[PDB]
RNA sequence: ACCCAGAGCUAGCUGGUUCUCCCCGAAAUGCGUUGAGGCGCAGCAGUUGACUGGACAUCUAGGGGUAAAGCACUGUUUCGGUGCGGGCCGCGAGAGCGGUACCAAAUCGAGGCAAACUCUGAAUACUAGAUAUGACCUAGGGGUCAAGGUCGGCCAGUGAGACGAUGGGGGAUAAGCUUCAUCGUCGAGAGGGAAACAGCCCGGAUCACCAGCUAAGGCCCCUAAAUGACCGCUCAGUGAUAAAGGAGGUAGGGGUGCAGAGACAGCCAGGAGGUUUGCCUAGAAGCAGCCACCCUUGAAAGAGUGCGUAAUAGCUCACUGAUCGAGCGCUCUUGCGCCGAAGAUGAACGGGGCUAAGCGGUCUGCCGAAGCUGUGGGAUGUAAAAAAACAU
RNA sequence: ACGGUCCUAAGGUAGCGAAAUUCCUUGUCGGGUAAGUUCCGACCCGCACGAAAGGCGUAACGAUCUGGGCACUGUCUCGGAGAGAGGCUCGGUGAAAUAGACAUGUCUGUGAAGAUGCGGACUACCUGCACCUGGACAGAAAGACCCUAUGAAGCUU
RNA sequence: UCACAUCGACGGGAAGGUUUGGCACCUCGAUGUCGGCUCUUCGCCACCUGGGGCUGUAGUAUGUUCCAAGGGUUGGGCUGUUCGCCCAUUAAAGCGGUACGUGAGCUGGGUUCAGAACGUCGUGAGACAGUUCGGUCCAUAUCCGGUGUGGGCGUUAGAGC
């Protein structure tokens, strides 16, 4: 997975979820999971 | 400072004979070391034709500073300057060359 | 690293001549004395002033100074005579000057 | 590189940047535009960088405008010498913007393309743009 | 070479130059210099004579071309419209000429910029003149003191400056960088605040008191004073340390779109026949790129926002029914937080520690200096001497 | 190799050449070695060799420089053991350079920008002897470099 | 096919203080300049070894990037060289700070004295980060600091275990 300074939703089915003050996206996908930032 | 110019223009020219002589040189693999006799000479005297140039500079320069146009100051910031672009197109002579040696293996 | 630092061509000056309104506007003068010095006619002789070969504008008489406005757009300098000029020891300077005097006699 | 042509002199000061930009707030030929906030010596290298990336994103039809142009100097002397001697020759030309002032316009697009245009072009520049519809 | 002598050679250079108290107290700048770490004269000290009135404060009058602003001048500049003049093609090959996928003077309209541009033009500053009684005695009389310059005599040091605020130059609008201009402090200034900390903030140390009031700054403990108050904000150990950018973190404000003729999110539904459409005939067929961006059948549907294909096929989203039943969706703006944020002997907000003992706003007490008040003592000066004050 | 043209008193003959000369540079090629910026031979682009400041060769000779081999080994892998002279202890005699005063910790911070001495922490009974040298900007010689002085002295035209 | 497996043009924003600089603030009544030997220690921006996500991941072997600094990170040829190239290896042949760690611990090959030579510059004396051969490296530890090892005293009456 990514670990960019920016976080887009990339996939149209990309979400947005803080655990332990990160953003991550999570996707259906495997190659659109990216965190931090 | 039109020494500049001169030795510049020159470096395409070199270039250019050293791509000149590549285009003349174009078998079993023992037969691909024959060849490389012949190739490494033109890039040798490319090198040498590279070299030439920056003779040619410096002799001016020096000149340049006994007549006392320039003075020690100059000398060495066009010596920099030259060092830096003689060498440089040094670098294209090595990729062209490059270029030609890894043709023998792969194409 | 150490590289040759370029010469200038530049460097020259000459140190202000010191021009300009010596005696300024609604101000004492003398006979002789110098109003402005002035490169060219900014300003215009008026009436009771000489104007000189360099374009020095000085008062040939007595009184204030005063700069008039010539017409289409120039500057006129005139000189003018006051008739009365009156002193009151009612005030604070003829007070206090008396009042120093008065001190100084006082203690020698 | 949008440069000058042949000026006055050659050397000139760097002075500074107050005020707000009152002048090249108002929009002439666009309906959208990118708008400065923070001031800023922007080359010209910026400048077309900028116009490149936002004429990209134009596509189908719909014209851009430039309206900040460079005109001032700046000089970086020879590289790796002492303080004193002289001044260097100018390198690159800058436009001083300042705060509240028009840097691109555009017209004839769909306000949903225009926009994301102008992201790109903010991305190129050094500064807080903004964008601004009016006309 | 040595030894003695000239010879205590000279040394604008370095070092050193010894008792006490009281009064005043600089400069590190300009000018010239075979001068730049020296010297001269000015500037600024002391001391002693002479001449007078200013000083600080307020108010008028003067000439300024700077900040600002502007495009009439001098340059520079973008877009449009008018378009002399220029680029390229076409003729019955020496008279003659006409087309013109085209670059564009000069004016006009809109729109910028400029230390060395100005049809304009501030604030300060500068010059001048005017008006005002500073502290102590029965609205004046007469008092006591402090209060500034000009000229000259005698006789000094200084002539390496530093940082901070602003206006600029040089530099890379880097430097505890450099150079000028105006002002503060240090220099030559102790004390209190800043953990320590010349140059920041407060305040100018004559001396004594185991008195008091306060400035700057503070009131959980180390360590003086509120574990004071009322209203907000943070959940990060932020509160010590930096950006571009990232964002359903949290709190408030205004504006804006639908909504118990029932929105939002879930939930089985529907989401069509010419469309193998004209097109460069290899195919672009709702979806490489072109335009057109139909109209019907309809509770609804764009000849299409995305996935998936050589192109089809196929999977969705727009929208609408139905289930369902209450406030929800998308921008603007802030306030305080999070990520972005990694270095070399060992933690580093001053430490302990704190969910306020942090931040914001308000209200009142207190602490707090060598400041000011009180009580006593000294020495100057106001004259000469003592008392007596006033100032120092 | 062959010509044109300019300047100059004349434009380097033989020889040698990447050298005690070669900057670019570890030039390129071959030899030597598993591998060779040094070495040997050749090339010639001699920055800037050259004919008595001689040119180029040369048997011999060298506490000469510079490469390679054989033999040889503690030079090394990688140390170990032992003998003396010290070192250590006891008795006798008995110096030195150094030294503002020294009740003379570590960490990080601060400050003339690199602190035993200033701030906060941490650590730490007092005192010998043996060994060790990281610091006291340790000691030694008013820096021999650099620059200054209208200093000194040699040497040159 | 698809910017975002893997690269990433034109441009923009940061940190670090290892390079080459700028400044001239401490040190000219001296703080010894490179490389090698010996002996450290520390940082992470991870060469290998542990554990992961993604992959244009069939497996093997990768590429990429997240966590992690506990341990390790060869022997030679050439050069004074650090650096570098090459040979034979190997799990791998990491990169830096510590006065480019360490000369009162060592070395003296390089670079800053006098001799001599070559090329060159200089009418000449002489000169040239041009080149070559030759060329004296001090010290008995006061204090802190360390490795060892005693003595005193303390621990509340004194002792041995």
């Amino acid at each position: 997975m990514k670990i960019r300074a920016s976080v887009r939703p990339i996939c149209e089915k990309c979400r947005l979820i803080r655990r332990r003050g990160r953003i991550i996206v999570i996707c259906s996908n495997p190659k659109h999971k990216q965190r931090q930032g | 400072s039109l020494i500049e110019t001169n030795t510049k223009q020159r470096m395409e020219k070199t270039i250019e004979t050293i791509r000149s002589n590549f285009n003349s040189v174009r078998l079993t693999s023992d037969r691909r070391k024959e060849l490389a006799k012949v190739v490494s000479k033109l890039a040798e005297e490319g090198k040498v034709a590279v070299r030439n140039i920056r003779r040619d500079a410096l002799k001016s320069y020096e000149k340049l500073e006994k007549e006392k146009k320039l003075s020690e100051d100059n000398v060495k910031d066009l010596s920099a300057d030259l060092q830096k672009l003689t060498d440089e197109y040094m670098k294209k002579v090595e990729s062209i060359y490059k270029q030609k040696e890894q043709e023998l293996m792969k194409v | 690293h150490k590289k040759g630092a370029g010469s200038t061509k530049n460097g020259r000056d000459s140190k202000g001549q010191r021009l300009g309104v010596k005696i300024y506007g609604d101000q004492v003068a003398k006979p002789g004395a110098i109003i402005i010095r002035q490169r060219g006619t900014k300003f215009h002789p008026g009436k009771n002033v000489g104007i000189g070969k360099d374009h020095t504008i000085f008062a040939l008489i007595d009184g204030l100074v005063k700069f008039e406005k010539y017409g289409p757009d120039k500057k006129k300098v005139s000189v003018y005579p006051r008739e009365i000029q009156p002193e009151n020891p009612n005030s604070y300077r003829a007070r206090k000057r008396e009042n120093f005097r008065l001190q100084r006699e006082k203690k020698k | 590189m949008l440069s000058p042509k042949r000026t006055r002199f050659r050397k000139q000061h760097r002075g500074r940047m107050k005020g707000i930009s009152y002048r090249g707030n108002r929009i002439c030929f666009g309906r959208y535009a990118l708008q400065a906030l923070e001031p800023a010596w922007i080359t010209s290298r910026q400048i077309e960088a900028g116009r490149r990336a936002m004429t990209r994103n134009a596509r189908r039809g719909g014209k851009i405008w430039v309206r900040i142009f460079p005109d001032k100097p700046v000089t970086v002397r020879p590289a790796e010498t002492r303080m004193g001697s002289g001044k260097g020759s100018p390198e690159y030309w800058v436009a001083v913007v300042k705060p509240g002032r028009i840097l691109y316009e555009i017209s004839g697009v769909a306000e949903n393309i225009a926009r994301r245009a102008v992201a790109i072009a903010a991305s190129k520049m050094p500064i807080r743009t903004q964008f601004i519809i009016s006309g």
